RNA sequence: AGCACAGUCUUAACGAUGGAUGUCUUGGUUCCUACAGCGAUGAAGGCCGCAGCAAAAUGCGAUACGCAAUGAAAAUUGCAGUGACUGAAUCAUCAGAAUGCUGAAUGUAAACUACACCAAUUCCCUGGGAAUAGUGGUACUCCUACAGAAA
RNA sequence: UUACCGAUACCAAGCCAUAAAAAGAAGAAAAAAUUUUUUUUUAGAAUCUUUUUAUGAGUAGAAAAUCGUGGGGUUUGUGUUGAAGCGAAAUACGUGAGUUUUCGUGGAACAUCUCCCUAGUGCAGAUCUUGGUGGAAGUAGCAACUAUUCAAAUGAGAACUUUGAAGACUGAAGUGGAGAAGGGUUUCUUGUCAACUGUGAUUGAACAAGAGUUAGCCGCUCCUAAGGGAUAGCU
RNA sequence: AUUUCACUCAUAUUAAAUAAAAUAACUCCAAGUGGGCCAUUUUUGGUAAGCAGAACUGGCGAUGAGGGAUGCUCCUAACGC
RNA sequence: ACGGACCAAGGAGUCUAGCAAAUGUGCAAGUGUAUAUGAUUCUUUAAACAUUUUACGCAUAAUUAAUGUAAUAUGUCUAUUGUAGAUUUGUGCCCCACUUUGCAUACAAUACCGGUAAGCAA
RNA sequence: GAUGUUAGGAGGGCAAAUCCGCCGAAUUUAAGCAUAUAAUUAAGCGGAAGAAAAGAAAAUAACUAUGAUUCCUUUAGUAACGGCGAGUGAACAAGGACCAGCUCAAACGGUUAAUCCUUCGUUUGGUGCAAACCUUUCGACGGAAUUGUCGUUGAAUUAUUCCAUGAAUGCCUUUAAUUUGAGCAAAGUGAGCAGGAAUGCUUCCCCAUAGAGGGUGAAAGGCCCAUAGUUCUUUUUAAUUUAUUCAUUGGAAUUUUUCAUGUCGAGUCGUGUUCUUUGAGAUUGGAGCACUAAUACGUGUGAUACAUUUCACAUAAAGCUAAAUAUAUGUAGGAGACCGAUAGCAAACAAGUACCGUGAGGGAAAGAUGAAAUAGUACUCAGGAAUGAGCAAUUAAAUAGUACCUGAAAUCGUUAAGAUGGAACGGAUUAAGAGAGAAAACAAGUAAAGAGGGGAAU
């Protein structure tokens, strides 16, 4: 090496040229699974493609305040919104047995978005015009007439995409009203130094309440 | 042009025309017929058969007209009954016309043809 | 690019001293005449070339979003422009206005016949003649690679 | 690109700029980072001075979402609201803004800067630095704790 | 009708040798797209054959440069000869028929066209005449059933 | 003691380039004929125009400005009334890489300098690669195996094809008959000479067309040997 | 010692002379080079060497031109036509 | 001293990754639409166009092995202090000395942040 | 157990680009070299598919928490590893593509093996000319299975629906999409010039939902194939004629009362040691050996060994699974700022060919007459013939004659001119010859006659 330049570390000592992939068809298949997916929509007869999925938020406080998509909707959120998971594994609502709902606010954030899904849906016959009741907490089907006039309606999909959240970063108080007395920084370092004998005092708690 | 399916490249079209089988030939061996013949037949081209009579209107010989005698598809030639030429040995041969160089006048017909002009109508 | 490993499918043999010959790889064996012969190298016949050409090229270019609309709406005012219209070797002396607009029944309308007379109405025979003489074969080897014609922009 | 390159234009001069004595072999010194210590060492004290030993502990595995922390400076706090917002704010005298720097992606707020005299702020920030609590709470302010 | 010295070197014009240059390109290369295996129902590969005149390549298999069938549609032609005046000449498709000896090769062998064993086999008509030294089967391992023997 | 000769150094002048500087974003001059015509010019591009001064070696090395090639967009051209290429050239231009023309040949394409884009882009060398060709040079050389001669035939042509005569050789361990391995049609007849037969050649193991190998007893096939492969196992 | 106010020490030839002294200063990136040799003067080792090793300056290298018949280094003199 | 008998054609600082410097360009405390997505774009189309009101990279803050801590400081929308210094203001639209302003930058001085010492340390 | 020339079947081999196991280097870098790197690579052995493999947590996290696997962006050249040298190097979260989940292992049928297979017969109807194929079910026989198949995923008890039919009757019509094969498909063969021959040049017209390409005696939108565009046909897949009853025959799924709080993979986990592997460091995974568990209150992770203990997460040692992903292979399409016969694959051609090596293997050179050889050289003369020549002959052309487009240089021949005392060439300056040359190297205008070309004049 020589004069002022960062020392390298390029690790390109292996058979590199093997390894080496260049995406040319890139666009040519954003094309061919655009077309994959408009085939299945035009397959399927008018039912979305898209499933529901409940609003989740994301772990570690990285992205704490961030919501998203999660896979499944819980037992629960299913059993509040009068679904058995069975049941609503066929009308487009995705299930999963390993999220727990640890809040009441994770319960009804989900269970009015399940019910507002389940405040869309428009079964179809089976039997060649013997429309009836169904089955499982799924809604009712309708008859010819309304077959006829139902199927060639605009789809909506706002519901399947993630639910759009407005969060108030800027607002106003009356001065008044504000706590002047209050020591944010004492009371960080307060508790940064109070967490180790509070560890202590929980472990005894569960000493206590294992009798 | 607008179908991807087929190729416009110079070489793969070339290959075809040059290779091309005998039954894709005899249509490439195609000409247009006269106008009096467009008129009564309803169409513009037709391929070109050992019995049909034609007009030359193009190269050394663009006057002559007369009675095809053979065609072959491998020359992609034409030979009509009097536009014969002479030979260094001194003996008579015929002189190959491309199909594309005449206008067809008449047409045969036989017991084949009496079917081509029915599916060509 | 080139066949990757193109020029380099043989055996090397260098024996190169005391042979009073050019110490580059031989081609081994006998019976033919490759047998001796210079192998793969920059300089030998049929030996690969310097640097082979690779896919891996950088191919494209990544450009600006804003860097290329900035651009467009630039061609687009200078479209605007009389001179710079004149100057990219348009025939337009005949026309009345450059930045030149017309009523929409311009797309009611589907026949090149009345499409050309529409062009040549509004002042652009010259242009439009321009453009049909303009075509003919390219020079070159580019036209026996699907290339043939080369033609103006109207 | 290389018809602009530096070696066309030496195209004729034998030893295309590499010198006619030293010319140009195939590492001469060596390959990377080779002579480290020995005898790229003067290079090496003079441009990378800490670059051989170790100091430290070991962190075995990061987890560098845990530490994540953005941080914004008190002379920013007023900049993240509008213009006009902030226009009608510094009127009226009964009215504080409310900024959660959280919202905007800020984790701690730190004390770099001046904020307007007597113009009251609440901060609601995860964490708060002792200089900028003081700065805000000295125009009338407030630093409230959030997670 | 006569004149140049010879050789060596230089220049020009025209030629010889040679195959550069230019122009051609039924080829290559790279990328994108799509489909994806074959084989004891005998694969891939290898031999040997097959045309009127026929070496190679290509094609094919004792029906052997092609059969049948289907679509187009009447020549094959180097000579010969064969063809309608459309299952006929030639293309294309190719599903039916056929597919020599080998080769995992599998009866034993193998620089053998060598040697076995069991049904002697196959064809004719729908019980009587022939071809004949001439057809199929017989590996090793394993699975499911079955068998008659055993401690 | 004089005079003279004598540099690419010195002095004066001209021109090129480099560097620097002074300055700059629209009006009639002359001549020749005979008031009227004619002739030239009548300018304004900022990496530009005008003018001034000084200076100019150069390896390794660096930079700028230029000159070319394959291919791509843009513009706008040449081609059967002959393009590219090639040979010789030019009162041609540049300082120079080069550029542009003429004649001949050529017989189908070729440029773009308007501006830019791109690269497998420029050769005297690398005991460079491939191909072609020289002086050496009508030279070295066509040297083992004792040896040939006369006449005739064939043939366009005979030292080396055939026949006859002679002189000789191989000489009992043979250029003799059968021999295996290896070869594979070299065998035979007929024809034949483009190349080969290192001279000739009508010859030939060359070339071409046909033909030719007959087994109960000769061999293989059978047996077992040095040994090989495989089976059961076992790894 | 620092600071602020006053006074003022050639500056209209310049706090001595001379000066194609700003062709300066500084920053960044980077090439090549890192075998040298010769001449005058000085000098160490050596009998000495066109020997080995050093100091100053100038050259050869990297450079031609006129002269020294001849000559990489001597003298004159360095180079656009 | 080595290579070069002759001629023709071929013949060697290139491509990718990553970093920096330089310069041009766009935007600017931001900047880059990553993968992806949509669109009567879909010879030419593998490019162009676009992104229902916090993805990520780099920058915006440093310092410490590290629990961590983190930049004048509320007297005020004056925004550290000097010495030179570009530009500006006037008085003796174009020469000069004084005032006026004091960019960039250079040399210093100051505060303040992280770490380490030293003193105190509920 | 053995054995079947018993009946019915499977495996073997080829092929590899992507894919799955094993085995396993060294060159190289460290400017030496030994750990390290090359590299968990090359070579070697074995095994599959159109994808494979992975895959439904003994998982992350520490948060307001996520929820099978795979892949892309990023995390990130980061945490970490390392003669802490050279070098090496993840994971989580985040944004996306795609997105389906499931069953074996115990309970109950034990007032009925309720399950499975083999064989042989009948028939429920059908698309197909046929061949064959889809459906069809009464069985019976022979077995397998109790050393455990299937019914059951809890059981029984109340409260609503789903799934099939047998028979009879009428009933196979119509839109879009997608897709195979077929046809249809505009406009000049107009003057004139020069041509051997227009597709060229002038000029008169036209068609274009066709001005992509190819062919045609030269450069063609209008000469031919085709191309725009349309019209039928073919695979299925969204919308679409027609259902009516009768009947018991069960089955299933949704929801109240009690039990029973069950089961949950053993030479396995784990630990020690050794080797390897990893970023994994008092050991990341794997393997060999030794020891060898607990039973859900268990045991396994929470990246530093240990003891005591909280908390969180998951529920190992059994199995299946489509999507997104990859494809230097084969085949078939389409393209390109790629190469243009010393280039491009080794091979544009009779190329993995001829040829070389005992063999493993090695491995070329070689394209172009002309528009047309359905114009490939007729005839004569001289020669044995090859050949040559012509007063003869094809062609536009034979100095395009098959070693044939053009036809450079090296090298050689013929003619002409010049030079020539042991090199030749050359620099600078002229002179003498020999070639070419008028664009500055004199004569604009003027008047006459001869041929033309234009502009302004009705």
């Amino acid at each position: 090496v020589a004069h002022n330049n960062v020392l390298p570390n390029v690790h390109l000592h292996k058979w590199w040229q093997r390894h080496v992939r260049v995406n040319f068809s890139k666009n040519i298949k954003k094309k061919k699974r655009r077309l994959l997916r408009e085939k299945r929509r035009k397959a399927n007869g008018g039912t979305p493609i898209e499933k529901l999925h409940p609003i989740v938020h994301c772990p570690t406080q990285r992205y704490n305040f961030r919501t998203r998509l999660g896979k499944g909707f819980t037992f629960e959120e299913l059993k509040g919104a009068g679904l058995t998971p069975r049941a609503a594994q066929t009308i487009g609502i995705c299930y999963d047995k390993r999220r727990k709902n640890r809040s009441e606010e994770s319960l009804t954030k989900n269970v009015e978005r399940l019910l507002k899904y389940k405040n869309s849906l428009v079964m179809i016959p089976l039997k060649k015009n013997k429309a009836k009741k169904g089955i499982g907490g799924i809604p009712a089907d309708a008859d010819k007439n309304t077959i006829k006039e139902f199927r060639n309606k605009k789809p909506l999909l706002s519901i399947f995409k993630k639910e759009k959240n407005t969060k108030p970063f800027y607002e106003t108080i009356e001065v008044s009203k504000i706590d002047k007395e209050f020591l944010a920084y004492k009371t960080l370092r307060r508790a940064k130094l109070a967490e180790r004998r509070k560890n202590r005092r929980q472990q005894k708690k569960d000493i206590k309440f294992k009798s | 042009k607008f179908n991807k399916q087929k190729s416009s490249s110079r070489r793969k079209m070339r290959k075809a025309h040059f290779t091309a089988p005998a039954g894709l030939r005899r249509k490439i061996m195609s000409s247009k017929l006269s106008k009096e013949l467009r008129l009564k037949y309803k169409t513009r081209s037709l391929p070109v058969r050992k019995d049909d009579e034609v007009l030359i209107c193009r190269g050394h010989n663009h006057g002559r007209e007369g009675k095809v005698v053979k065609i072959n598809r491998k020359r992609y030639k034409i030979y009509v009954e009097r536009v014969t030429r002479e030979k260094v040995n001194g003996e008579s041969t015929f002189i190959g016309i491309h199909p594309s160089n005449v206008v067809l006048t008449k047409l045969k017909v036989d017991k084949n043809r009496k079917k081509i002009l029915d599916r060509k109508a | 690019a080139v066949k990757l490993g193109a020029g380099y499918e043989t055996s090397a043999e260098s024996w190169g001293t005391g042979r009073a010959v050019a110490r580059i790889p031989r081609v081994p064996g006998g019976g033919t005449h490759r047998a001796g012969q210079g192998a793969f190298g920059n300089m030998c016949r049929g030996g690969g070339m310097f640097n082979p050409t690779k896919i891996w090229r950088r191919w494209g270019r990544k450009v600006n979003l804003k860097e290329k609309r900035y651009a467009v709406c630039s061609s687009i005012a200078a479209s605007g422009v009389t001179s710079l219209v004149l100057a990219r070797g348009h025939r337009i002396s005949h026309l009345k206005e450059v930045p030149l607009v017309v009523s929409n029944d311009i797309e009611s309308l589907s026949k090149t016949k009345e499409a050309v007379n529409f062009l040549v109405s509004l002042g652009l025979k010259d242009e439009v003649n321009r453009l049909v003489k303009s075509k003919k074969i390219r020079a070159g080897k580019g036209k026996m690679r699907n290339r043939k014609y080369k033609i103006r922009n109207g | 690109a290389t018809r602009f390159k530096k070696n066309r234009k030496k195209r004729g001069h034998v030893s295309a700029g590499h010198g006619r004595v030293g010319k140009h072999r195939k590492h001469p010194g060596g390959r990377g980072k080779a002579g480290g210590l020995h005898h790229m060492r003067i290079n090496f004290d003079k441009y990378h001075p800490g670059y051989f030993g170790k100091v430290g502990m070991r962190h075995l595995n990061l987890l560098k979402n845990r530490t994540y922390c953005p941080t914004i400076n008190v002379d920013k706090l007023w900049g993240l609201l509008p213009e006009e917002k902030k226009k009608e704010f510094s009127e009226n005298k009964d009215i504080a803004p409310v900024i959660d720097v959280t919202r905007k992606g800020y984790f701690k707020v730190l004390g770099n800067g001046k904020l307007k005299h007597n113009q009251p702020i609440v901060v609601k920030a995860r964490y708060f630095s002792s200089v900028a609590e003081k700065k805000i709470k000295a125009v009338g302010g407030q630093c409230i704790l959030v997670a």
